[PDB]
């Protein structure tokens, strides 16, 4: 790959 | 065409911490967050700048989660209401001026069939540039 997006998150109770 | 020079080769987007009374109804989604590529000195001839997405996918066709939460998936769109799942391509035009090239994205977390589950949210997208 020439670009890589990461996605970061949490799903809270 | 000639190759632009990639200015951006990761980047992150943090949906930060959602909250799954909010993610309850099927369809349900976070709010969007930006997120954007670069790429610089695009030579002489090279106009036109093609960015082809990739990345697991899940059976709903967005990006699958990688991490623990359930019935949680990802979606990525462009600024004008397009969604970039797996295989989607974008086209921008060069600024002739600067000869320069850039791409306003968004994503934001999607519950297709409702009842998110707690746990992390993790993926990547992938992004190979072809020149025109
Ligand atoms: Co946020
Ligand atoms: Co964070
Ligand atoms: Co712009």
């Amino acid at each position: 790959a020439d670009s890589r997006i990461r996605i970061r998150g949490y799903v809270r109770n | 065409a000639k190759p632009c020079t990639v200015s951006t080769t990761n980047a992150t987007v943090d949906l930060g911490d959602l909250y799954s009374f909010s993610l309850m109804s099927a369809g349900a989604a976070s709010a969007w967050h930006d997120v954007a590529l670069e790429l610089t000195n695009c030579p002489v001839g090279t106009s036109r700048v093609t960015a082809s997405f990739s990345g697991a996918a899940d059976s709903t066709g967005y990006y699958k989660n990688q991490g623990t939460a359930q019935n949680i998936q990802l979606e990525l769109q462009d600024d004008s209401g397009n969604t970039l799942n797996t295989g989607a391509t974008k086209t921008v035009q060069v600024d002739d001026s600067s000869q320069s090239a850039h791409f306003p994205l968004q994503v934001r977390a999607l519950t297709v069939n409702g009842g998110a589950t707690q746990g992390t949210i993790e993926a990547v997208i992938s992004i190979t540039y072809t020149y025109s």
